[PDB]
């Protein structure tokens, strides 16, 4: 109901930035960033979605 | 930081923690009483407002009478390039001024455009993650890495740590590499995911950028 969001689209991207915004997967992993999560949301090809935004 | 060690209390006291409401962020490095230095992406996109800049430090997650906490001025870009991650550094102006002391001190930065070559040993440091879901450290941690010139660009300082799979992760962005006592690049970004074995650690160059940071710093 929180319709939490990240938009993946740009994505892959070969490279990312270091910066620790954590993003709950429904995996139950904590992704560092973005990045790290959205590269993996396409790596998934497309069965992850986002729980919440923070750490698991 | 993947594959390091705890950094011994203080030693490296221009080693700085950024923080928004849920704590660290980013890191950076203190190069005069009232600046610190980034890199761009961690303020890009964030209220900077927000931002609590923490000197002092060393356990993220304990109550250290050391910590010295002040809040963004006013902050300086060069041409950052999301698209491409160049100029990758910011410069934030505090809105007061340290007290320098056994904990918190002013690093040394190298002259401009002086280039380090392949092989010379570095430390970085860092409060990122400990590997890839280990989580975020709470103790300041360090890592011998060395300079790579090869799977790198001349735009970016590169480190590998060979025969391991160890580096830079995410929260560590902004931190220092220090070589030979002088800051030498702004942890920036990765490729691969972190500690991959294969793609060096990408850092922006500060000696590339010093006639810039004097232009602020006096
Ligand atoms: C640059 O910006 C800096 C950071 O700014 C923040 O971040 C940014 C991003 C933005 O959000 C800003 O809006 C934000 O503030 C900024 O630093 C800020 O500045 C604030 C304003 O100056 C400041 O807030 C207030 O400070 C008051 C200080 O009073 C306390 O300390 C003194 C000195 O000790 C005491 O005399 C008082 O009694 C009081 O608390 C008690 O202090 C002592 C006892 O006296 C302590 O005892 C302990 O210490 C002993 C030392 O010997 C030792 O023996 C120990 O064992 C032990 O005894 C405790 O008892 C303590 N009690 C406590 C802590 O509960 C506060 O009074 C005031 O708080 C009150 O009101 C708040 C609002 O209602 C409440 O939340 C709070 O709970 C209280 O009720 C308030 O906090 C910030 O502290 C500071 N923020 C930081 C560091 O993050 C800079 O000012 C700015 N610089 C510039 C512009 O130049
Ligand atoms: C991983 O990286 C680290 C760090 O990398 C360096 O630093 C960073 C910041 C960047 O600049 C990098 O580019 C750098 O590479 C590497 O660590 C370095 O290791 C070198 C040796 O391997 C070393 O050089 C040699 O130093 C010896 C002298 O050291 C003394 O004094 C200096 C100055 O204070 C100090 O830096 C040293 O740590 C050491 O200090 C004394 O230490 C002892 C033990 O702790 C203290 O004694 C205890 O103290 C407590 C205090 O409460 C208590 O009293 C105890 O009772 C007591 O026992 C003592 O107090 C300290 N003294 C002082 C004054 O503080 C030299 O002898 C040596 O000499 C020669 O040999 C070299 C090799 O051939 C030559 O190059 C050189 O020219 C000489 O000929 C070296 O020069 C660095 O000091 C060290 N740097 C740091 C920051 O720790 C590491 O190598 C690398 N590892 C890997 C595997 O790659």
């Amino acid at each position: 109901l929180a319709a939490v969001s990240v938009d993946c689209s740009e994505y892959p991207k070969p490279a990312c930035t270091l910066e620790y915004r954590p993003l709950c997967g429904s995996d139950n992993k904590t992704y560092g960033n973005k990045c790290n999560f959205c590269n993996a949301v396409v790596e998934s090809n497309g069965t992850l979605t986002l729980s919440h935004f923070g750490k698991c | 930081i993947v594959g390091g060690r705890r950094a011994r209390p203080h030693a490296w006291p221009f080693m700085v923690s950024l923080q928004l409401r849920g704590g660290h962020f980013c890191g950076a490095t203190l190069i005069a009483p009232n600046f610190v230095m980034s890199a761009a992406h961690c303020v890009a996109n964030v209220n900077v407002r927000a931002v609590r800049v923490v000197l002092g430090a060393h356990n993220l997650s304990r109550r250290e009478p050391t910590r010295q906490v002040f809040a963004v001025q006013r902050i300086f870009e060069n041409g950052y390039d999301p698209v491409n991650l160049l100029n990758d550094i910011v410069i934030l102006q505090l809105n007061g001024s340290a007290t320098i002391n056994a904990n918190v001190q002013v690093a040394q930065l190298p002259a401009q455009g002086r280039r380090l070559g392949n092989g010379v040993q570095c430390l970085a440091m860092g409060w990122g993650l400990l590997g890839r879901n280990r989580g975020i450290a709470s103790v300041l941690q360090e890592l011998n890495v060395t300079v790579v010139t090869s799977l790198c660009r001349r735009s970016n300082v590169c480190t590998l740590v060979r025969g391991r799979q160890a580096g830079v992760c995410f929260g560590d962005s902004g931190s220092p590499l220090v070589c030979n006592g002088l800051i030498h690049g702004i942890a920036s970004f990765v490729r691969g995911g972190c500690a991959s074995g294969l793609y060096p650690d990408a850092f922006a160059p500060v000696a590339q950028f010093v006639n810039w940071i004097d232009s602020i710093i006096q």
